[PDB]
């Protein structure tokens, strides 16, 4: 399964539920039992995902039940869904900036702005309301400075820019 | 199945994206198979009719399997591990724009990842692996080379 990575702002703005939670066969979907410790969007005990990684099933790597995870997911027919293309990260792997994003700041960008991943050769901006996300281009990873310290916010009308 | 219990596999390109001329799809896929062929005892032969091991197609939204694609972006493609019927197969989201170079979504790079799953590989946590699940490789196209992490994973299966 191959995904466009979501920037944390994107994940926040496009997901139905953004929560912190602990995690506790011939079958299409797998489910994990979770314990929500905080809700940041969507005002929840399982999260569903395709059963194999090959068809985009999140595979949870953590052998510590008290570890908190940020999950940004889609609600469908009553159920929270994630895939390999969702933003799912241990809370503690987030930078302080990113934590404030989910807590407060990302919501300022949702209506007005879009983060656009630079996944291609020229890599062209369609609007001044777009910010170009070049962490993969620059540092070979989506976990770069723009991800971990920058939100894509209104400057004036017609113009969003990267702000801290 | 964790691996193909045979060394000589068949593939077929069942349909063609309107994004690309047929020869362009063909070369991308051939190239992607070559990446794996050259570090394993496996061979791949092209069928044009009937049921091949690795059935390769383009689809949008609901397309016959139980995992609807999701329009432009998000998931670009998915695949199935070794086995019969659906198992082994590769589906590319035609709501993406497939390119020969990196101007759009590079077919070769995404086929090469998905072919990893067709052979038995799971996702890698190393941002430099092909098996990394994020479309992660486009910067290295002109001289593409498998990660040692990918080399390790494929040779652990096939020697
Ligand atoms: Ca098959
Ligand atoms: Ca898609
Ligand atoms: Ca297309
Ligand atoms: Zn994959
Ligand atoms: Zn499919």
């Amino acid at each position: 399964c191959t995904c466009v990575p979501p920037h944390p702002q994107t994940a926040f703005c496009n997901s139905d539920l953004v929560i912190r939670a602990k995690f506790v066969q011939t079958t299409l979907y797998q489910r994990y039992e979770i314990k929500m410790t905080k809700m940041y969007k969507g005002f929840i005990r399982f999260v569903y995902t395709p059963a194999m990684e090959s068809v985009c099933g999140y595979f949870h790597r953590s052998h510590n039940r008290s570890e908190e995870f940020l999950i940004a997911g889609k609600l469908q027919d009553g159920l929270l869904h994630i895939t390999t293309c969702s933003f799912v990260a241990p809370w503690n792997s987030l930078s302080l900036a990113q934590r404030r994003g989910f807590t407060k700041t990302y919501t300022v960008g949702c209506e007005e702005c879009t983060v656009f991943p630079c996944l291609s050769i020229p890599c062209k901006l369609q609007s001044g309301t777009h910010c170009l996300w070049t962490d993969q281009l620059l540092q070979g990873s989506e976990k770069g400075f723009q991800s971990r310290h920058l939100a894509c916010l209104p400057r004036e009308p017609g113009l969003c820019t990267w702000q801290s | 199945m964790p691996k193909w219990r045979k060394t000589h596999l068949t593939y077929r390109i069942v349909n063609y994206t309107p994004d690309l001329p047929r020869d362009a799809v063909d070369s991308a896929i051939e190239k992607a198979l070559k990446v794996w062929e050259e570090v394993t005892p496996l061979t791949f032969s092209r069928l044009y009719e009937g049921e091949a091991d690795i059935m390769i197609s383009f689809a949008v939204k609901e397309h016959g399997d139980f995992y609807s694609f999701d329009g432009p972006g998000h998931s670009l493609a998915h695949a199935y591990p070794p086995g019969p019927g659906l198992y082994g197969d590769i589906h590319f989201d035609d709501d993406e724009k497939w390119t020969e170079d990196a101007s759009g979504t590079n077919l070769f790079l995404v086929a090469a990842h998905e072919l990893g799953h067709s052979l038995g590989l799971f996702h890698s946590a190393n941002t430099e692996a092909l098996m990394y699940p994020l479309y992660n490789s486009f910067t290295e196209l002109a001289q593409f080379r498998l990660s040692q992490d990918d080399v390790n994973g494929i040779q652990s299966l096939y020697g």
